[PDB]
RNA sequence: AAAUCCAGGUACGGGUGAAGACACCCGUUAGGCGCAACGGGACGGAAAGACCCCGUGAAGCUUUACUGUAGCUUAAUAUUG
RNA sequence: UUGUGGUAGACGAGCGUUGUAUUGGAGUUGAAGUCAAAGCGUGAGCAUUGGUGGAUCCAAUACAAGUGAGAAUGCCGGCA
RNA sequence: GGGUAGGUGGUAAGAACCUCAGAUCCGGAGAUUUCCGAAUGGAGCAAUCCGGUAGUUGGAAACAGCUAUCAUUAAUUGAUGAAUAAAUAGUCAAUUAAAGCAAUACGUGGUGAAGUGAAACAUCUCAGUAGCCACAGGAAAAGAAAACGAAUGUGAUUCCGUGUGUAGUGGCGAGCGAAAGCGGAACAGGCCAAACUUAUCAUUAGAUAGGGGUUGUAGGGCUUGCAAUGUGGACUUGAAAACGAUAGAAGAAGCUGUUGGAAAGCAGCGCGCAAAAGGGUGAUAGCCCCGUAUUUGAAAUUGUUUUCAUACCUAGCGAGAUCCCUGAGUAGCUCGGAAAACGUUAUUUUGAGUGAAUCUGCCCAGACCAUUGGGUAAGCCUAAAUACUAAUUAGUGACCGAUAGCGAAACAGUACCGUGAGGGAAAGGUGAAAAGAACCCAGAGAUGGGAGUGAAAUAGAUUCUGAAACCAUAUGCCUACAACG
């Protein structure tokens, strides 16, 4: 509204209050901000639940999930018969891209998800574009021919690498399974069941 | 304008309530009083500032 | 009235403005009584009794 | 490419003129018509106008010309076949010249 | 061209009637249609009366009507020893 | 058997227009529109034929309304 | 690049050319871009006038061509420099940004009425609405507890439903109306100051540039050890891949007869379909044409996502010392206002005045005190869900169909009105195809009557259908002694 001259006022004081609040020294912190936030965890003393929270974070990251979707899946599995500690494991592992990553035609789970979303993926009684469909223990997932028309091929090799709960024949692009992954195939990255109780408190 | 030069704090507009609660818009003006300070080789330059800022300068040793 | 969404059946009956195919969770009262005729799958019928309860 | 070009023999399959064989002299793609010689003969009542060196005479009586016809009413005429018939055409691309060529679908005749 | 115009084929006297009738009742008079005139009537035309009243209508103006306020004046307080 | 004058008003039963959904049907051998006539109904209203017209329309059951013109010194257009 | 055999934009015929060494046309990227206009060399009555400077070409010079540059403000730097020694003010030069517009729409902030209701009216309502102004952005604002609030409680902000028209607030009148809790959409928490320490400033630093730190079941610093070399970001550069956007390619299937001017209608016999959406073709076409379903394709520009590497941030649990730091004209208080549902009041904010304390600390739990409990003010940044559509692409309508729908289907904000701001219309349809009536007669001609084209000319440019009011002609009946809704 005139010659405000921040030099005139800032130096006018050299400390003051307005001077120090604005103090151009104001850095960027433009890397400090991001990373620390990123994601944290640890366990504390007063609530115990700290363990549950950290474990929940790990599990969701292992499959790339948003907390809201997780609450939905827990609600689904919760009601049925009884001690369903065998059901929700199948539910969490029934993800189509999860099956695609354990099937072995992608270098990483999220990359497999990208593929799925880009329409690589052919099913049985149906087809698939959405990377969240719950598959049934005994289901087939015939891979497209167009993807093979783009030989990067490097994948087929991973396919054979596989994990026992997945039965897929390389090159020939086909997959199904039975005897759903036992806890051995769900390694100690997240192997606890009081995260279930954490969601029982938070989700009715 | 009728405003301080150190800060940007200006007038305060409000209501003039009287008996019978009659409403009339009024303006409170800040006490702009001239003041001289020593900055950049102590160069004194008269600056119209609010008495509040005048007290702040006096306590901050700036006003000398 | 179809329970498993067969693709070969859906590829046909799409150029026919007369006939149409729907899932059990998709048929309504009006689609049922506009039919004048319908072909129902056996497993669709088993799901029908289940839905009625 | 186009179904009808300038020069190929063509016939009419609808209207008062049935089985009218002719040669397309000019094609207007925008309004989708076609001038075919010998067909759609109209007779403008030629008046007399004299305002130019050529208009000083402009001898015009009952000149019979050509009226344009919609391309839908036109159909290609077969020539290679011993028994000529009217049919539809494809747009096969022969790798010999990598050029698109019209081929009939009730026979194997090019153009 | 113009304002006007519910449809009209549109007499007078007495009476009647929303209380002053071309149209109602009872009588009298009058062939159909123009043109030039003059204004008696059609409570003639033009202007949802300006007078009067009504509206818990509007606006202008006045004052020791009410409530406020610009301005003017006095004191405390800060700049202020 | 008792009834059926009627304003303000209350209640009940219906007609008509356009479109949508289901059924059926007519139409260049002539639909809608539009004019005329010596028809049918208790009422809104509904037909038959002929002329003109040149491409959509009808019947039934439901549904949704910009759904019914004689008046507002009403608006617009035309003509006295 | 695609794509062909036509093209030279519409009222538009003709003349003259271009085009198969690949035209016109479509898409991507560029070139040129007069003058006015933020207009910015100076002015000015907009699209005009008058220049300066540095080059270069003609002239013998004035001069005239051809180029580039010349506004103001703010920031940085350098030079010069007054009253008045120094030093500043000031002056000059260089570099970097700012100006303005629009999307009749959303955001924030400042300012801020009245008509009206209360059946009058002043408190109040209307309403923090209209308007005025400033600043943006693709969203903005808000935001990580000195919180809610009454409990073995929840644990940033935002938006939706309910709580409810509830508690309350109101000339307790008209009216106004939450905050908790619960159910959902999305979800993310970060960073400085101070301590302590390093280096440098006539080191009077009280200043500059680094390491250290970011808190509440208190945190950090001081000294002393163990465990760590990771996981993750709101992240930089690159490389690779995938999914698209901006032109396109291919894309099945019918004949006969009848009415008819014309078949696609109607009838007979067939055929195709991942195509029976639609448009045109002389009537109403799945199979006449263009297309549609489906399969495909990008030289160039651009969007999203993924993989790998690469900068830049990011890390646990102990011991002792009892020492230091934790945001002051600040929180409170007084006098006038306001924000919250509240008409001012515990909480929030401020115009004037005054004014604290430092974890045995401070604030809060609707006056206030004590106990209990909750939380860490006076510093900063923060994606997502949320608000809107002038515009681009696709599509839909128990939406309108020339008095309707935008004022504007046509060349409409035009004609026109007003000094100006401003106000503001009406008007669409020949025929399948102009085949738009050559020619004859009357007439000065327009025109009319024939002829001709056409299925139709009573479809003729006055051009789809053509209602009533209104004006004329005529068959038949009645009417000039007659008082007439
Ligand atoms: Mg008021
Ligand atoms: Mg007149
Ligand atoms: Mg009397
Ligand atoms: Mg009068
Ligand atoms: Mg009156
Ligand atoms: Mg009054
Ligand atoms: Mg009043
Ligand atoms: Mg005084
Ligand atoms: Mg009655
Ligand atoms: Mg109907
Ligand atoms: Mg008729
Ligand atoms: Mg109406
Ligand atoms: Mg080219
Ligand atoms: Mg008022
Ligand atoms: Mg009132
Ligand atoms: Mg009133
Ligand atoms: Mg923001
Ligand atoms: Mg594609
Ligand atoms: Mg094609
Ligand atoms: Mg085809
Ligand atoms: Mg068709
Ligand atoms: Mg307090
Ligand atoms: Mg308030
Ligand atoms: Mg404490
Ligand atoms: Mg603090
Ligand atoms: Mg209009
Ligand atoms: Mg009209
Ligand atoms: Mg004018
Ligand atoms: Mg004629
Ligand atoms: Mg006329
Ligand atoms: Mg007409
Ligand atoms: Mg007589
Ligand atoms: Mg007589
Ligand atoms: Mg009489």
């Amino acid at each position: 509204k005139y010659t405000g001259s921040i030099f005139k006022r800032s130096r006018r004081l050299g400390f003051s209050l307005l001077e120090n609040n604005k103090e151009f020294s104001k850095g960027k912190k433009r890397k400090t901000i991001p990373g620390q936030h990123g994601n944290r965890f640890r366990s504390s003393t007063m609530s115990g639940y700290a363990q549950q929270l950290q474990e929940k974070q790990r599990m969701q990251y292992m499959y790339g999930i948003t907390d809201k979707q997780f609450r939905r899946l827990f609600r689904l599995v919760l009601k049925q018969r009884g001690n369903l500690a065998v059901n929700l494991f199948r539910v969490l592992e029934s993800r189509l891209d999860n099956i695609v990553y354990r099937m072995g035609f992608a270098p990483t789970r999220r990359s497999a998800r990208q593929l799925v979303n880009h329409g690589h993926v052919l099913l049985n009684d149906r087809t698939v574009d959405t990377p969240s469909i719950i598959l049934n223990p005994g289901d087939k997932v015939r891979l497209k021919a167009k993807t093979i028309k783009i030989p990067i091929v490097k994948a087929a090799s991973e396919s054979g690498v596989v994990s026992p709960f997945v039965e897929t024949n390389n090159k020939t692009f086909e997959g199904t399974y039975v005897r759903f992954p036992e806890r051995s195939e769900l390694p100690a990255g997240i192997n606890e069941s009081y995260v279930v109780e954490w969601y029982k408190r938070l989700v009715k | 304008a009728k405003k301080d030069q150190l800060t940007l704090r200006g007038p305060l507009y409000g209501n003039n309530r009287s008996h019978s609660k009659t409403i009339t818009r009024r303006k409170w003006n800040v006490n702009l009083q001239p003041c001289k300070v020593k900055t950049a080789d102590g160069k004194t330059t008269r600056i119209l500032v609010s008495t509040r800022t005048l007290r702040t300068l006096k306590k901050h040793n700036r006003l000398s | 009235v179809v329970n498993t969404l067969n693709t070969n059946l859906e590829q046909s009956t799409s150029n026919i403005k007369n006939v149409q195919v729907k899932h059990l969770d998709k048929v309504s009262v009006r689609d049922l009584m506009l039919a004048n005729a319908l072909l129902v799958e056996k497993e669709v019928l088993k799901a029908l009794e289940g839905k009625f309860k | 490419m186009q179904r009808i070009k300038k020069g190929d023999k063509v016939v009419v399959i609808t209207g008062k003129n049935k089985g009218g064989s002719g040669i397309v002299l000019k094609i207007m793609p925008a309004r989708q018509q076609a001038i075919v010689e010998g067909l759609n003969k109209v007779t403008r009542h030629k008046k007399k106008d004299q305002t130019t060196k050529r208009a000083a005479k402009q001898s015009t009586g009952k000149v019979q010309q050509e009226a344009p016809i919609f391309l839908s009413k036109l159909a290609l005429f077969d020539q290679k076949a011993k028994q000529q018939t009217i049919g539809k055409i494809k747009y096969v691309m022969d790798p010999k010249t990598n050029k698109k060529t019209r081929v009939f679908k009730k026979s194997n005749n090019t153009l």
